[PDB]
RNA sequence: AGGACCGAACCGACUAAUGUUGAAAAAUUAGCGGAUGACUUGUGGCUGGGGGUGAAAGGCCAAUCAAACCGGGAGAUAGCU
RNA sequence: ACACAGGUGGUCAGGUAGAGAAUACCAAGGCGCUUGAGAGAACUCGGGUGAAGGAACUAGGCAAAAUGGUGCCGUAACUUC
RNA sequence: AAUUCCUUGUCGGGUAAGUUCCGACCUGCACGAAUGGCGUAAUGAUGGCCAGGCUGUCUCCACCCGAGACUCAGUGAAAU
RNA sequence: CGAUGUCGGCUCAUCACAUCCUGGGGCUGAAGUAGGUCCCAAGGGUAUGGCUGUUCGCCAUUUAAAGUGGUACGCGAGCUGGGUUUAGAACGUCGUGAGACAGUUCGGUCCCUAUCUGCCGUGGGCGCUGGAGAACUGAGGGGGGCUGCUCCUAGUACGAGAGGACCGGAGUGGACGCAUCACUGGUGUUCGGGUUGUCAUGCCAAUGGCACUGCCCGGUAGCUAAAUGCGGAAGAGAUAAGUGCUGAAAGCAUCUAAGCACGAAACUUGCCCCGAGAUGAGUUCUCCCUGACCCUUUAAGGGUCCUGAAGGAACGUUGAAGACGACGACGUUGAUAGGCCGGGUGUGUAAGCGCAGCGAUGCGUUGAGCUAACCGGUACUAAUGAACCGUGAGGCUUAACCU
């Protein structure tokens, strides 16, 4: 099963339109550390909801 | 459920005896031959028991006229009136399905003395 | 199909999944905190918390069963000595899952699973 | 006729003195309250909408809260609608009960079935399967052919193949009612109703009987 | 659940012991035969001197089934073998004068009153 | 003792399935036959193209054989595309 | 042609079972075979089980399923014995 | 008949039913005696038929265990 | 012919009517059942086996009936390779011979990850003229439409008799589909137990690993069929063949030219489902922000500050929802998931101890121990305070009303 006519750049772009990326809606800030981390995840130092775990 | 467990108790029978698998059991079953009702006796070994509450059942196997017959009875069904134990046996299982490929002097169960 | 079922294959057979979970539970008991993928950290709770409730009642049969499950005397001894009285007041909840982020080699989610009474 | 909305709880059996174990699917039909009555003058038809159950005050939205407050009804878990016939009238604040089916013998039950996901042709349309041996290769459960060669040379619309099977609204008619418990708000219907336990079902009087 | 090519024992004393079912009566695409369902069989193993011989084709009824019958209350009555009773192609009446083994109450009818009476036990 | 038997190494490839822009330009798994003899294998040598060899299939002769490969006649000829 | 599921001659031969270099588990010793994680649709491949019938499927018992070892009684037609 | 177009030649056996199988009839299109004929103990990864057991081959499929297929991160072709 | 792959078989169907059954009717040398012929009618259904590679065909037994043909003698980028049709070999025949035989016999590689149309299903964007959350009207489209047997009517009508009714009701079943797991069973390599070989835990005991889940015995939930509930309609409108009423052209007659009525599983509704992108973009109950500034291009204009609502989106716990999307429930004002308590179910008297027996082993503690997906509860843990998107009263013309 192979193609019979060469597709176009328009069709290629239409197909790739749904292949885009979605960025992060917003970031979270720790109450005491003031950093920026992902939602429900820990920071790069070991802070989560103000407490220290590392 | 909290409603199923209440709807399945208004029909459950409280006069059910305790019988283990592999014991000689007597069952009286209602039979309606036309317009009159009578009782029929079914005596045999219990090779399987399935406890599910109202949906509980037990199997009885017996040799009749040279042919083996197995029959499942619903424990809490009004068609069954009396269940009695004539001889209690000792087995190390709960499903005696090896009594179907075996008959005669090899299919004798011991007696449980308690 | 998968309806009302439980358990996760994790692209492994039973003989591999049981051994991996046993090793992970032993490491978690030994170190009080480990880092692993989120599904593994979630499935390890169902193996470790019953193992802690078993140690909550000290006896010979319980220790024998724990040894059968873990194959680590140095782990079962600690589980029955320290974790037992430590979690004797908690009605479950012997683990705490904290998301770590992702990974470089496969970009899989990562998380730290530890004991609630660690620090 | 005016139907009601209930919640499926499970299947069980009921014994009769004759020695019959009738299957039954218990349906819990709580006090079904009225939310709005639609007349022929404004909406163009005679109907009535019904609310069942209760919902969180922190979860019910403001438009729903206002719509319920217009009638004077607590926030339920959904809204259904039933058409009306001649001689049938209601108000906005009524709360119908399960006693409406006291003199009803056969009912129709409508509900969403259980989703089986993306199912194969054999499971979806009761197709047959080719031989698993004698030389077969990679075509043990395939549907096979779909059309004819270059006449028409396409695929007819409505062909039976793989796809979604379940999660759809199905109606089973002429189910016999066994018992009505007004105190416990329970309806006993013989047979099997579509949908798993906890689903919402619509029970109506039989349209044909 | 009796179908074609099924091997059955014989309950009556017409001179047959092993029979093979070839058709099931009742309609089109009829594949399963329970108790009281008329089928057609051929004779594969027969006694030397009996009312029938080997190779005969005739109707029969099912009195025992390993699959078993199902009572309305759910009580299923099974057996340990599949046995049948011979009949006549025209009159559909039994040939032998005895019925070995027990039978089931789901068989009694105006057409089979001569089987339950001869059976030593009825379930 | 046996061109004896069952059955491993070893040799071979009868059936099925996978694969067939394959892990592989003939393989993999489950089975299979011979397996002390007309057996198999290592090393070395010899037999060559109208010729060699061939328990003989038009089979093999360096993944190519109803006449091997390289160079030359040669830009053979082509009423053919 | 590849860090290729292929081919390549000789030697050493451990333990428990076991007739044995077959097979299972192991010691000395060597490896997890250079992309992983996640959910657990149709469908493909390697498999396991199965209510009653048991070749009715099919060109065809193809495939699949089934016995399968030691000791002992005993074993037909036919025969170049 | 490994040979017979007419042919599914006729009879018998097996099957409830047998253009396949076996034993006979000979009307051998077009067997035949060392480009050998008849039979034949043992043997065949040989051709055909029947039987016992055996089973998802099927009646009619159902569930489960793993590898792919599905999503994410990286590398990244092809026939046309 | 710089390739359109071929007979038969399996799965998959679709259309047609010169119809096999069901439906209605006319004639009959149609007394009745059962029949023969013809007209209308395609809504539904239309068999299993032995032989052969075979379609076809013969036979056995059913069926209400076992239709005729087209679709590249339908369908090999769906399957099969039995035959036909390559290279091997043989028989019969011909040819002195290499060889030939739609004469026969044994064996003999069927590749393709779908680019476009099509189809089965699931989504993102935008629009429907302020936005958002819900319930619907239903233009239109799709699914189904089959029938046997027994009894009553009635051994009545009919017939000198065997024989045996039309119409109309009741009941039970076969094939088909939808739904479900309460019951009957399968699976259940996540539960329990028996047992063989071997290794290991310092050793006995007790366990773990491997040998298809090592081989097995039962089995929770879930999924299932062989299991159990349901459906095929009743009825209405307009009709074909057909039967008619009144009634002239044609003083009669005449179903028709005016007019009226009956009439089939054919058609539209009626039963179920999808469904306003039905751009002709629909209807209804609700909710939401009623702040100021300047600039040329004077307008459906551009920009600034403040404001960020209803609601939605995102992350997380997740689901009897699901390929990814999507949908549903919950998120500290909470039972959403995990864990825990109790119960239930399943497996089947756990380990240890003591006693009896030289011993294997049995007995009491003990229906004990264990118990996945089940139920009723429990915040013990994880679902965070936030942030983001989405705005700030909604164009022109005309008709009615109020100013
Ligand atoms: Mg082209
Ligand atoms: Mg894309
Ligand atoms: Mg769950
Ligand atoms: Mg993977
Ligand atoms: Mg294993
Ligand atoms: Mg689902
Ligand atoms: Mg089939
Ligand atoms: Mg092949
Ligand atoms: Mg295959
Ligand atoms: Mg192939
Ligand atoms: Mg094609
Ligand atoms: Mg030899
Ligand atoms: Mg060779
Ligand atoms: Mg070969
Ligand atoms: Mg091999
Ligand atoms: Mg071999
Ligand atoms: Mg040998
Ligand atoms: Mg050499
Ligand atoms: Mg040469
Ligand atoms: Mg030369
Ligand atoms: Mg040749
Ligand atoms: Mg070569
Ligand atoms: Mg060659
Ligand atoms: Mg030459
Ligand atoms: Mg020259
Ligand atoms: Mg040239
Ligand atoms: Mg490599
Ligand atoms: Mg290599
Ligand atoms: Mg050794
Ligand atoms: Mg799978
Ligand atoms: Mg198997
Ligand atoms: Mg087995
Ligand atoms: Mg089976
Ligand atoms: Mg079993
Ligand atoms: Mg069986
Ligand atoms: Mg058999
Ligand atoms: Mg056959
Ligand atoms: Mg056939
Ligand atoms: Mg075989
Ligand atoms: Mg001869
Ligand atoms: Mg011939
Ligand atoms: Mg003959
Ligand atoms: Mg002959
Ligand atoms: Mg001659
Ligand atoms: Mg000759
Ligand atoms: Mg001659
Ligand atoms: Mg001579
Ligand atoms: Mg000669
Ligand atoms: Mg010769
Ligand atoms: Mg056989
Ligand atoms: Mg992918
Ligand atoms: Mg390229
Ligand atoms: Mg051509
Ligand atoms: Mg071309
Ligand atoms: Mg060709
Ligand atoms: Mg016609
Ligand atoms: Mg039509
Ligand atoms: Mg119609
Ligand atoms: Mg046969
Ligand atoms: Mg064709
Ligand atoms: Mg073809
Ligand atoms: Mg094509
Ligand atoms: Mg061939
Ligand atoms: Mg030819
Ligand atoms: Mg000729
Ligand atoms: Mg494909
Ligand atoms: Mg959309
Ligand atoms: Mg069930
Ligand atoms: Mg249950
Ligand atoms: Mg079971
Ligand atoms: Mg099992
Ligand atoms: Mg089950
Ligand atoms: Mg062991
Ligand atoms: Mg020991
Ligand atoms: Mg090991
Ligand atoms: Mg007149
Ligand atoms: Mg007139
Ligand atoms: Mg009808
Ligand atoms: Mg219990
Ligand atoms: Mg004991
Ligand atoms: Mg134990
Ligand atoms: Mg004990
Ligand atoms: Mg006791
Ligand atoms: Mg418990």
């Amino acid at each position: 099963a192979v193609q019979q006519n060469k597709p176009t750049r328009s069709k290629r772009g239409m197909r790739r339109s749904h292949d885009a990326l979605t960025a992060v809606t917003s970031l979270s800030v720790d109450k005491t550390s003031g950093e920026k981390h992902l939602r429900h995840h820990i920071t790069a130092d070991g802070y989560y909801r103000g407490r220290k775990v590392i | 459920s909290n409603i199923i467990k209440q709807l399945e108790q208004e029909q459950m029978k409280q006069d059910v005896p305790s019988f283990r698998p592999g014991d000689t059991v007597e069952v009286k079953v209602w039979v309606v031959e036309g317009s009159k009702k009578r009782l029929q006796a079914f005596e045999g070994v219990v090779i399987a028991i399935r406890n599910r509450g109202l949906h509980s059942a037990f199997t009885v196997r017996k040799i009749s006229n040279g042919e083996g017959v197995e029959r499942v009875f619903q424990t809490h069904s009004p068609v069954v009136d009396s269940i009695s134990v004539k001889r209690r046996g000792a087995v190390r299982k709960a499903k005696l399905y090896y009594l179907r490929e075996r008959t005669g002097k090899a299919a004798r169960i011991k007696e449980r003395l308690n | 199909m998968r309806h009302r079922k439980s358990g996760r294959q994790l692209n492994r057979n039973s003989s591999h999944r049981q051994a991996m979970f046993r090793n992970m539970a032993g490491s978690l008991v030994r170190h009080e905190i480990i880092k692993t993928t989120l599904p593994k950290a979630k499935e390890l709770r169902r193996v470790v918390e019953p193992l802690i409730t078993l140690a909550k009642t000290d006896s010979v049969a319980n220790r024998r069963l724990a040894f059968a499950r873990t194959r680590d005397n140095e782990i079962v001894a600690k589980l029955f000595n320290e974790l037992g009285p430590r979690f004797a007041s908690r009605a479950g909840g012997y683990t705490r899952i904290l998301k770590c982020g992702f990974r470089a080699g496969d970009n899989a989610p990562m998380a730290y699973i530890e004991l609630v009474d660690r620090s | 006729m005016i139907g009601l909305v209930g919640k499926k709880v499970g299947m069980t059996r009921i014994f009769t003195e004759d020695g019959v174990s009738i299957p039954v699917t218990v349906i819990e039909v709580e006090a079904n309250r009225v939310t709005q009555v639609k007349d022929l003058a404004n909406d163009g038809y005679r109907a009535i909408q019904v609310t069942t159950g209760a919902k969180k005050a922190n979860r019910v939205t403001k438009p729903e809260a206002g719509h319920f407050a217009k009638a004077g009804v607590e926030a339920g878990r959904g809204l259904w609608e039933f058409r009306l016939a001649e001689g049938e009238e209601f108000t906005v604040g009524q709360s119908i009960s399960v006693e409406l089916f006291a003199d009803v013998k056969k009912v129709d039950v409508t509900g969403t079935s259980k989703g089986k996901g993306f199912a194969g042709t054999v499971k979806r349309w009761n197709f047959r399967t080719q031989d698993a041996t004698h030389g077969n290769s990679l075509s043990h459960r395939v549907p096979g052919s779909i059309g004819q060669n270059q006449t028409p040379g396409k695929v007819f619309k409505g062909k039976k193949m793989a796809g979604q099977m379940g999660n759809e609204r199905v109606t089973v008619q002429s189910l016999d009612v066994v018992r009505v418990d007004a105190e416990r708000n329970l309806l006993l219907v013989k047979g099997a109703v579509p949908g798993a336990t906890g689903s919402d079902l619509i029970v109506k009087p039989a349209v044909k009987a | 659940m009796i179908q074609e090519q099924t091997m059955l024992n014989v309950a009556d004393n017409s001179g047959a012991r092993r029979v093979m079912c070839i058709k099931v009566l009742g309609g089109s695409h009829r594949r399963y035969a329970g108790v009281g369902d008329i089928i057609k069989i051929t004779i594969k193993e027969a006694i030397p001197r009996g009312k029938v011989k080997k190779g005969d084709v005739l109707k029969a009824v099912v009195v025992r089934t390993k699959k078993g019958v199902r009572r309305p209350d759910g009580s299923v009555i099974r057996f340990d073998g599949n046995a049948c009773v011979l009949l006549n192609n025209n009159s559909e009446q039994p040939i032998g004068t005895r019925i070995f083994g027990p039978v089931t109450r789901e068989l009694r009818s105006e057409k089979f009153m001569k089987i339950i009476s001869l059976a030593p036990e009825v379930l």
